[PDB]
């Protein structure tokens, strides 16, 4: 009962069976389900010669509603995924609990954060967006340079921060804006805007049929008194991000340039909120993520085109009532 | 023989040593030595191809009568190749043996070292050039052509009842006055059954290039230890009975030991530093027991690997289990064998030889030699040759082919060794870059069968696989790779092809042919086999090498040529 993997793990329908074990909580919301599903085990170091170490990292973000269930989405991640720590918004001043090393004070206890304390894993945030700007400063390298570097003690040593990042914040403006622009929805400074990722949002409008469907599901959920189990896929992802080490090959990597141009030409000063050369490479992260969801190690148009599917949906998500830019632009792509 | 003909060799000469080979350099540096010994100045040559050869002779448009080429010859009736040859002395000594007969005959400008237990091709000239059908070398009934041409009195002569020779049967008509042509073609074609058995179905190699040369210089009283080692290098190249055959291994255990052991110039005083006369021992073709740890070099050879299947994990599991029975430590399995402690690194092979009898490997141990220069370290039998092949370094400087040749021949001295370790290093990195592609291509399922063979093609250029030696090596690691584990026992026996990109040369899509499994003596079809499609459609093909098993095409003019070459 160990080939539990390879009695099943190679079917074509298993693109979506992973979604059924994210959080068995929500009727809707396939998108973030799939996004966290891929990003829980995706990753590649691909250290080229002496330059740098690229990423075992991503920052998916959902800036939704103050009270749509978001903070519950996070916990099953921890209850399956191998590492963590719990932290909520309003952490330290981002310094952390800068010591000088003496046998006075009996060693003047020592640490610098928690990405120092949990690398190549997770450690949790909730309800961030109403926190000290003096932390939104501080965490703003470890995400991408994946490197720490300190001073201001008896020492200037340095240490490794290879991680990813939880998101869990809260919007401003009451609940959530219309399709009117996003930079107006929550106001974070210019040199933080740099990185960005899996852009989803719990925008709400009322359907009574769906209200009936899910509410049946809810009361059914409240009616349990006394495809995948959590019994297994835990180990699938241990295996998947530990042992197999995927790749890429030239198949269609020029198409990426036309779509980046589709950003820059359809989006200049309307929506295109400095989404530089990190999210593009996050394209690759999705593709490599997909093939490790397959234990493939290479791929054809499939995985990359799935990345294009999801991104095409999202960037239509976060526009104006004029909401169909890449939609009209990609019926030919689609 | 040339205990008589060598006494011709005093005048001027040209010593050419045809396209890159380890037979070549080993066979030639000895003769460079020999020839600055009897006070002769001469010419050694790099060969880039048959055209390189022909321009080379063109640049040497003198009357150097003692012309010499070695390890070549089967290209033409080479008087047709080399017209201005009038009575010029050539010497052939090639082991590419399936050679033309017009080069053998015409006892003018050639050396028929015809010595073989195959008396099978005697009239092979007695009917193709000696007979003919529907020919012009003849007379007519008119009085204007009343002169007797080169009357062979055969089919080479007329077919109109004018043949004074050809006295086996009737004259005027057998069944008709031109049944001459009938029987001519009868013998012609019924024995092209055997002519086409030659040169148009299969090719091979024969014997040494330079062990005969050792016996030549042995009769002049030279006990050059180093010459034993150089010839050893020349043989241990294609001693690889899977690559190209030795055969005589268990007979040369008498031959060469008898050359060298019986004449013991010092039986009691040899415990000295410099060049303490060569020894012999039974060891492996494990790659590089010596200067590396086990666990990387237990992993890049094919034969050790394919039988135990390590490019997947499970091979490593059973591997560790046999290190277990061996009881090697893993640290010790990751320090250089010499860098190990003593007793383990003494008893290593002592145990491995007998308790690998029982676990899936039988064919790793060999018989070979090794020796010291001094106290630095104890060089190995082949770690020259696997350092050599890494010197075919086709850099874009345009000088590095011939320069690397000249470097290589300047390597096997006892002097130049700072480069020899360089060759080792270069070799290793390439050797595990070999492995680096097999996992990629196997488990991407790139094994294109496409009918009667297996087939590979690749996409861009590697400096490994710019040139074709590395390419044949690729093909000859994957093949065992795939055919171990993806098959039943029926289809393990079919041949293999492989593309070879040359982004350097404007797009040519190089290829190399190679053979199915475990048939040592039953060798290549591909002495000609590719040329079928060359006839059928025929597109810009080349056969430039005296090596047969190779071509060079355009980037993209192959696939339809392949579809023709299905059969
Ligand atoms: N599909 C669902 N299944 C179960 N509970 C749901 C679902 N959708 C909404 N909820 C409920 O909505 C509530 C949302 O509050 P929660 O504890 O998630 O704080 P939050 O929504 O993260 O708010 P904030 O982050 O703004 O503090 C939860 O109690 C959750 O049970």
């Amino acid at each position: 009962d160990i080939a539990t993997i390879q009695k099943l793990s190679k079917d074509p329908r298993i693109v979506e069976r992973v979604v059924a074990s994210m959080a068995p909580s929500i009727y809707g919301h396939d998108y973030i389900k799939r996004a966290l599903a891929l990003a829980l085990f995706g990753g590649e170091s691909k250290n080229p010669g002496e330059k740098h170490k690229v990423r075992g990292d991503i920052n998916l973000l959902i800036c939704g509603d103050p009270g749509t269930a978001k903070s519950q989405f996070l916990k099953y991640t921890e209850k399956v995924a191998p590492r963590a720590v719990f932290t909520t918004g309003q952490g330290a001043s981002a310094v952390g609990l800068y010591v000088r090393r003496n046998p006075v004070s009996r060693e003047w206890t020592l640490e610098a954060g928690a990405l120092v304390l949990a690398d190549q894993g997770v450690c949790l945030i909730d309800e961030f967006d109403k926190m000290n700007d003096q932390d939104r400063t501080s965490i703003h390298e470890a995400m991408e340079q994946q490197s720490i570097s300190i001073s201001k003690a008896g020492i200037v040593t340095s240490l490794q921060a290879r991680c990813t990042v939880i998101a869990a914040a809260n919007p401003i403006g009451g609940r959530y804006d219309p399709s009117m622009t996003f930079s107006e929805n929550v106001n974070l400074s210019e040199p933080i805007l740099s990185r960005f990722d899996v852009l989803c949002v719990v925008k709400d409008e009322f359907d009574p049929m769906q209200d009936q469907q899910l509410a049946k599901f809810v009361v059914h959920s409240h009616m349990k008194h006394h495809e995948i189990p959590q019994d297994l896929l835990r180990q699938y992802i241990v295996y998947a991000k530990e042992n197999i080490r995927p790749k890429l090959t030239n198949i269609d990597e020029d198409k990426i340039a036309k779509m980046y141009a589709q950003l820059r030409q359809e989006s200049f000063a309307t929506g295109s909120l400095p989404i530089t050369v990190r999210h593009i490479e996050s394209v690759i992260r999705m593709s490599e993520a997909h093939a490790r969801m397959h234990l493939r190690e290479n791929v054809m148009e499939a995985d990359v085109s799935m990345a294009i599917r999801m991104m095409l949906e999202s960037f239509i998500e976060a526009q104006k009532f004029s909401v169909m830019k890449k939609m009209r632009s990609t019926f030919q792509k689609y | 023989l040339r205990n008589d003909f060598y006494r011709q060799l005093v005048g001027k000469r040209i010593l050419i040593v045809v396209n890159y080979d380890i037979d070549a350099i080993c066979a030639s540096r000895i003769l460079q030595a020999l020839f600055k010994y009897d006070h002769m100045l001469y010419t050694v040559v790099p060969i880039m191809g048959v055209t390189g050869l022909k321009r080379a002779y063109g640049e040497h448009q003198g009357d150097v009568k003692y012309v010499v080429l070695v390890n070549c010859g089967g290209c033409v009736d080479i008087v047709e190749l080399l017209q201005p040859s009038d009575d010029v002395t050539f010497f052939i000594c090639d082991s590419h043996r399936p050679l033309d007969v017009c080069n053998i005959y015409s006892d003018r400008q050639v050396c028929i070292l015809g010595d073989a237990s195959l008396e099978e091709n005697i009239p092979a000239f007695e009917t193709i050039f000696y007979d003919s059908e529907g020919e012009d070398e003849d007379e007519d009934e008119s009085s204007d052509t009343e002169q007797q041409h080169d009357d062979s009195g055969a089919g080479e002569s007329d077919q109109e009842d004018q043949a004074p020779r050809s006295r086996k049967l009737s004259r005027l008509e057998r069944h008709e006055q031109r049944i001459l042509k009938q029987r001519a073609r009868r013998q012609w074609e019924s024995e092209r059954d055997r002519i086409m058995f030659e040169y148009t179905q299969f090719s091979y190699y024969g014997r040494s290039a330079a062990l005969m040369v050792f016996e030549l210089a042995w009769k002049l009283s030279k006990d050059n230890m180093d010459l034993l080692w150089w010839a050893i290098v020349g043989i241990t190249e294609q001693l690889l009975l899977g690559k190209i055959e030795s055969g005589a291994y268990t007979l040369e255990l008498e031959q060469i030991q008898s050359h060298v052991s019986r004449l013991t110039n010092k039986t009691n005083d040899q415990n000295t530093m410099s060049a303490s006369k060569i020894t012999f021992e039974n060891d492996l073709h494990l790659v590089l027991y010596r200067h590396w740890p086990v666990t990387e070099s237990m992993r890049y050879s094919r034969y050790s690997s394919c039988q135990l299947k390590l490019w997947t994990l499970r091979g490593e599991k059973r591997l560790h289990e046999l290190l277990l029975e061996m009881g090697l430590p893993l640290v010790h399995a990751r320090q250089t064998y010499g860098a190990m402690d003593l007793v383990l690194r003494k008893e290593f092979f002592s145990m491995v030889e007998r308790l690998a009898e029982k676990y899936d490997i039988a064919d790793i141990v060999y018989g070979t030699f090794t020796l010291s220069y001094g106290y630095r370290s104890r060089y190995a039998a082949a770690d020259y040759v696997y350092a050599l092949l890494a010197i075919m370094e086709s850099v874009k400087k345009h000088k590095t082919p011939e320069d690397c040749f000249l470097e290589a021949s300047d390597a096997l001295s006892r002097q130049h060794k700072q480069l020899l370790s360089a060759g080792i290093d270069q070799a290793k990195l390439l050797h595990a870059a070999v492995f680096r592609q097999v996992q990629s291509s196997l488990e991407a399922r790139q094994v294109h069968s496409a009918g009667s063979f297996f087939y590979y093609v690749l996409q861009e250029e590697h400096a490994f696989f710019s040139y074709p030696y590395a390419l044949g090596l690729l093909a000859r690691f994957l093949l065992r790779g795939h055919v171990a584990t993806s098959r039943a026992r029926q289809a393990s026996d079919l041949p293999l092809i492989a593309s070879c990109p040359l982004n350097a040369s404007e797009g040519m899509c190089l290829l190399v042919g190679i053979v199915p499994v475990r048939e040592d003596s039953p060798r290549n079809f591909f002495g000609k086999a590719f040329e079928q499609a060359a006839q059928k459609s025929g597109v810009a093909l080349l056969q430039d090498f005296f090596e047969p098993a190779v071509v060079q095409l355009r980037q993209s003019d192959l696939t339809r040529f392949l579809d023709s070459l299905t059969v």
